[PDB]
């Protein structure tokens, strides 16, 4: 460590390299406390010379993109591969707008979806309610982000937040297409007769957009899921 | 690993309000002293060693302000902070000492080149000097006159404690003490050696390994900063001192320097901790900077063996050198001992000696591993006797030999070991010198380390405004002061305009206004543009890039080639 921070004129570059190396061989190595250990060390922030930043994980996605191959027919995985899957998402977004990209996206998801997935997932919401309870604008949500949101769809608390802004994009006109797919996706998830969809309809009941065109289509697609349950 | 290439040169340039005193020359105190940096910055110049040099700037004033240049300040910046010290503050020659310190001693604990209680490595040294322009006036704080010097101890730096004294091995001071007179002294420019000074800060200086210059013409001016230039070396401070009887003298003790060359340079052995280390010990004990190394003039044999690393370290000139080449012993050697080191004995074992060089043109010392006369014919004996393959007996000396040999000295060992060929004599354990409390504290003393210096390189840019008020007397509201950034937009303003002025920059502003129909709509001119500062005056390799180019066709200095 010293000498990797004293002689940071000429450093180390293999600290990085060697990750996608060993990743592809022995998957259980990378789950040491070691490299955590390391990372925290090396994690004080400084303005004036210092490497605070992070490097290039492309190798990395590639890896676990390719990992989720032969983890097709896995139904048992690990935590940490729960862990991996979900701090995958936390990245730059550089493959998400691709369409191509779409099944390796999925496979991602997926991974992430059970023995320690239950304690997994309820350990990565709890990390991501502190970017949940901040009040981001809906503006700052890119275009290549809703594949994101919409992949994690199993948690219904999720689906209930992105419900809850249906009425606030109702009178952005940048948003006619997320409306018009929060409309599908209320649609569509209208099978479950829950506290969250309750709540979601409540809020979206109240509220009246001036063009006729998407309010008829919410009316008709509420009406074909009333027609598809016989809970309704 | 260390870059000892790189010397660091401190200037702790005295702004007190007495530096505004003036000499025969027409300037004052700090004029010659901003005028003596240039000079030693010319002279250093003419050595290629020079480049790679840091220079550091750091005056009498309060810490927000006293670092001018500190680090990652580069050349421009300190020339720029030079030129315009301004001597108005109190002789706070301690405080001031004590934040130069801790400025040069703001990264030790995060790099670990300190190597606290691990053994002292004179390898693992980034070489400073201190030096101090000043006068002899007295010291000063807003109570009274302090009469003598005292660097301050309360805010102490994480880690302070782990060494007793502010300066690090190596760091030397040195005083350069004006005391040109106002008058045109008869003396002549006579070429003896410049005297040592008398003020407060010569104790200090001679400590840290330095000495301080008495200044009191042009000519001595001269004499100092080349002196100086010459004592420019990346070296260590060490504590020489005699133990035993004869074989009160200047050679008995000295702060000589030993030199470490580089090509990053390169040793092994390391200088013995003074106290024995222990597993159950909560605290380190603290450590003198200087080590008190012990020599005792009996001339024995400098036993060496073919293959082993040994770490040759080059005394600079001293009389404890004077004496050693005096003698004219160069096939003999005075054993040198670290007190303390050992478990129970209070001189401790030896570790290395001097040896006077086969020309009697130099002393070095020789650095061994610890107890050196016993391992070394145990040493050889495991590759003459049996080639690498310890006995019975042998493996038992050796272990005896273990008990007496700290835990610190481990690493080298296996290093050196493994690097003639033995690389499975010892076990691959790590070293029992420290407990976990202790290796705990030095990690936190890191962390704690790195964030007051990421705080404080941050800090020197002075991003603050002066206190530009007049706090008005009952018998809240202050009256304002002019300040540097408030330059005047006269016609983005109406309030900086004069009323004799009033008319014709009426005029002005309302034809810059009207009249700039395919013109330029610019503010104030002869203000904003042609009150260029001065460096950036006759700049003309910068101004005719900005111009578009033409086209191709085929007593120092006087602004041009």
């Amino acid at each position: 460590v010293k000498q990797l921070k004293v002689t940071r004129a000429k450093p180390d570059s293999t600290l990085y390299l060697s990750l996608m190396y060993l990743a592809k061989i022995k998957p259980n190595i990378f789950a040491t406390e070691g490299v955590i250990e390391a990372l925290c060390s090396l994690l004080r922030r400084d303005a004036s010379i210092n490497f605070k930043a992070k490097g290039n994980s492309l190798v990395s996605v590639l890896a676990c993109n390719l990992l989720m191959a032969a983890y097709e027919e896995d139904e048992n995985w690990p935590e940490i591969f729960v862990k991996v899957y979900i701090e995958d998402s936390l990245g730059e977004r550089i493959w998400v707008d691709s369409p191509h990209c779409k099944t390796f996206v999925d496979n991602i998801q997926t991974a992430f979806n059970e023995e320690l997935a239950e304690s997994v997932e309820e350990y990565v919401l709890d990390m991501l309610r502190d970017q949940l309870n901040r009040r981001q604008p809906i503006d700052n949500v890119s275009r290549n982000l809703l594949r994101l949101l919409t992949s994690t769809c199993g948690y219904k608390e999720v689906r209930l937040l992105a419900v809850q802004k249906l009425e606030m994009w109702l009178q952005n006109p940048k948003l006619t297409r997320p409306a018009q797919d929060l409309l599908m996706s209320v649609c569509m998830n209208c099978n479950t007769h829950g506290s969250e969809d309750m709540d979601v309809i409540s809020h979206l009941i109240k509220i009246r957009l001036k063009p006729k065109v998407l309010l008829n289509h919410f009316m008709l697609c509420i009406r074909e899921l009333l027609s598809a349950h016989k809970d309704n | 690993y260390f870059q000892s290439n790189m010397p660091i040169l401190l200037f702790l340039i005295d702004t007190s309000a007495s530096m505004n005193q003036r000499s025969h020359l027409g300037t004052t105190y700090l004029d010659t002293a901003k005028g003596a940096v240039e000079t030693f910055m010319k002279l250093r110049a003419r050595d290629p060693a020079s480049r790679g040099d840091r220079y550091m700037l750091v005056t009498f004033e309060e810490p927000p302000y006293a670092i001018k240049a500190g680090w990652k300040e580069n050349h421009a910046t300190f020339m720029n902070e030079l030129k315009n010290l301004q001597a108005e503050g109190l002789t706070t020659l301690g405080q001031s000492l004590r934040t130069a310190f801790d400025l040069l001693n703001l990264n030790r604990l995060v790099t670990g080149i300190d190597n606290y209680g691990q053994g002292r490595n004179p390898f693992f040294l980034e070489p400073a000097i201190i030096i101090t322009i000043t006068d002899g006036s007295k010291l000063t704080t807003t109570s009274g006159v302090q009469d003598e010097l005292h660097l301050p101890l309360n805010s102490p730096l994480p880690g302070s404690e782990l060494t007793k004294e502010p300066f690090r091995w190596d760091q030397r001071l040195f005083a350069l003490v004006l005391r040109l007179p106002g008058t045109m002294s008869v003396e002549s420019e006579q070429l003896t050696g410049v005297p040592l000074d008398d003020s407060a800060i010569t104790p200090m200086c001679e400590v840290t390994g330095g000495r301080s210059y008495s200044v009191c013409s042009p000519r001595m001016l001269n004499q100092c900063l080349e002196s100086l230039v010459q004592k420019v070396q990346s070296g260590v401070v060490i504590n020489f001192e005699k133990a035993g009887p004869d074989p009160s003298q200047p050679w008995h003790s000295c702060h000589k320097l030993i030199y470490v060359r580089p090509n990053v340079p390169i040793g092994h052995w390391p200088v013995p901790e003074s106290f024995w280390p222990d597993q159950n010990s909560p605290t380190l004990p603290p450590r003198t900077s200087h080590p008190v190394v012990k020599f005792s003039c009996t001339d024995c044999e400098p036993m060496v063996i073919d293959k082993l690393p040994f770490d040759k370290y080059e005394l600079e000139p001293s009389p404890l050198t004077q004496f050693i080449l005096e003698r004219k012993s160069p096939q003999t050697c005075w054993q040198v001992y670290v007190s303390n080191s050992a478990k129970y004995s209070e001189l401790g074992h030896p570790f290395g000696y001097l040896k006077a060089s086969t020309a009697l043109n130099c002393v070095n010392l020789f650095v061994m591993p610890y107890n050196y006369p016993v391992l070394l014919p145990l040493l050889d004996d495991l590759f003459k006797v049996h080639k690498a393959k310890p006995t019975l007996k042998w493996r038992q000396s050796f272990e005896s030999y273990l008990k007496t040999m700290p835990p610190y000295y481990l690493g080298p060992l296996k290093k050196a070991v493994r690097m003639m060929g033995a690389p499975n004599l010892i076990a691959d354990s790590m070293e029992y010198g420290l407990s976990y409390s202790v290796i705990s504290y030095l990690k936190k003393l890191s962390q704690q380390a790195k964030i007051e210096s990421d705080r404080v390189i941050g800090s020197v840019g002075k991003k603050v405004v002066q206190e530009t008020g007049i706090k008005v007397r009952s018998r809240g509201f202050q009256v304002a002061l002019l300040n540097k950034d408030l330059k005047p937009q006269t016609f983005r303003n109406a309030y900086d305009i004069p009323r004799r002025n009033l008319l014709d920059h009426l005029t002005r502003m309302r034809s810059n206004l009207l009249k700039s129909t395919r013109r330029f709509l610019k503010g104030q001119d002869e203000d904003q543009v042609h009150s260029v500062p001065i460096a950036q005056m006759g700049n003309y390799q910068e101004y005719l890039k900005q111009v578009p180019s033409p086209l191709r066709e085929l007593m120092m200095i006087d602004e041009a080639d």
